[PDB]
């Protein structure tokens, strides 16, 4: 009874408002969808305990009173950028650059496996790691091996879905991804691809850059608000490194800079092989003479080989992939970069 | 001729892209020029709509 | 499900007798804009 009344007692086509701040006072402010703002009362049955700034709410066409609370999947942009599944294989899909794990293993699983060796003299554990060098020389293979031997969760974000137009969600999930970085195990910050909003540092008079300097700066007081964090690690990673924020790059933030060296037709012969491991590879073939003639080619593109290999075999209406494939495979495919190089000149 | 005169004489009706929504008799409609709003069904259509 | 703030009855109850009703026709609604000048000894 008492139920269908206060049901009955506000309009029936219930407006959806958006929150914007929170006065203590049985009422507040919020704001429509066109962006005007009304100073609005808030009723008593509205369950005053999850009113934060940036929720949506219920509002009335004559009065735009707040009727009550809405849900909106409670967060839909931090679950899907949580990993919960396995990555892949953990120390043995990688090659050659055995020099840097030594690095990413002392920095986190150290302080949360053996926190020890920091007590006994007192030594602070890193922060930042960054990751910076060519273009696809292995970032995304080594941030899958290291985040596949852990004791923790583990976070991964693209890039993109962090820049939004509505004014406030930019600061908004760097708060509700590090909150499930702190209810959740001290996880490991991975969000790639931070050149596109961190960037020289500049402010304009449009409406279009002030969505990227103040997440900018919220994400960096949000790192270092220096209040209780609960060691949280983060790894961030670009290609480049020289049109980036020189202030991150300062000590007192990040005190891990390491780089990712070109390698050899040492760590090839493995993605030669791990590639061509999940395919239906003839008894007929031959890779080691791919592997001798080329003498520049990355794993995208052995993989660009294998699909080639794998194509050529269904046009002839076959199954097996036979040698010759292999061999137009690599005079086809490795046929677009081939330019520039001082032969016979140097010794 | 009275019957499309009388029907005539009546206000337009909107329309709102919807893909899903809640049920307890209460949908979620999205108009095009404003944004979205918690709306009654008829009684002449059902409930399963989404 | 709509939920819209339940907030379970014993918190409330005495709230949406009439306080709701002196919320409605005498608390107008408002908005908040922004100032550029004034004048001196008229507003």
């Amino acid at each position: 009874e008492e139920r269908s009344k206060v049901d009955d007692l506000r309009g029936t086509p219930m407006s959806v408002g958006t929150l914007e701040e929170i006065i203590d006072d049985n009422h507040a402010i919020v704001s429509t969808s066109v962006g005007s703002e009304h100073y609005v009362s808030i009723l008593s049955f509205v369950d005053k305990d999850l009113l934060e700034p940036g929720c949506s709410v219920l509002l009335n066409h004559k009065v735009h009173a707040v009727i009550g609370v809405l849900m909106d999947d409670t967060d839909p942009l931090v679950t899907v950028m949580k990993v919960e599944k396995a990555p892949q294989e953990t120390y043995a899909d990688i090659g050659g650059l055995d020099n840097q794990i030594q690095e990413i293993k002392e920095s986190v699983e150290l302080p949360l496996t053996h926190p020890e060796y920091y007590e006994e003299m007192g030594i602070k554990p890193p922060k930042g790691v960054i990751l910076y060098g060519p273009p696809g020389t292995g970032k995304t293979l080594l941030a899958k091996a290291v985040a596949n031997q852990t004791s923790a969760t583990f976070l991964r974000v693209v890039g993109s879905e962090l820049i939004q137009k509505y004014l406030g969600d930019g600061p908004k999930l760097v708060r509700e991804l590090f909150r499930v970085a702190e209810e959740h195990a001290p996880s490991i910050v991975f969000i790639d691809e931070i050149d596109a909003i961190g960037t020289k540092r500049y402010d304009s008079n449009s409406g279009g850059e002030r969505e990227i300097q103040r997440t900018m700066l919220e994400l960096l007081n949000q790192l270092d608000g220096f209040d209780s964090r609960g060691d949280v690690k983060v790894i961030m990673a670009t290609n480049r490194i020289e049109t980036l924020d020189p202030a991150l790059i300062r000590p007192g933030r990040i005190d891990r800079k390491i780089e990712f060296p070109l390698p050899d037709e040492k760590t090839k012969k493995r993605i030669f092989q791990i590639h061509t491991s999940r395919m239906t590879l003839a008894d007929d073939v031959t890779l080691d003479d791919l592997i001798m003639a080329k003498d520049d080619l990355s794993g995208a593109d052995i993989k660009a080989i294998c699909t080639e290999a794998g194509l050529m075999a269904l046009r002839e209406r076959r199954m097996k992939v036979t040698n010759e494939d292999f061999k137009k495979s690599k005079e086809n495919v490795l046929y677009k970069k081939q330019e520039g190089t001082p032969e016979g000149l140097y010794l | 001729l009275r019957e499309e005169l009388q029907l005539l004489q009546e206000q337009g009706s909107y329309v709102g892209e919807v893909v899903r929504a809640m049920d307890k008799k209460k949908v979620l409609v999205k108009v095009h020029p404003e944004g979205k709003f918690v709306v009654d069904v008829d009684k002449n259509i059902d409930i399963n709509d989404v | 499900e709509s939920d819209t703030g339940l907030a379970p009855p014993a918190l409330w109850d005495l709230a949406a007798d009439k306080q709701t009703l002196q919320s409605e026709q005498p608390l107008q609604v408002a908005r908040c804009t922004k100032i550029i000048n004034a004048d001196s000894e008229d507003p």
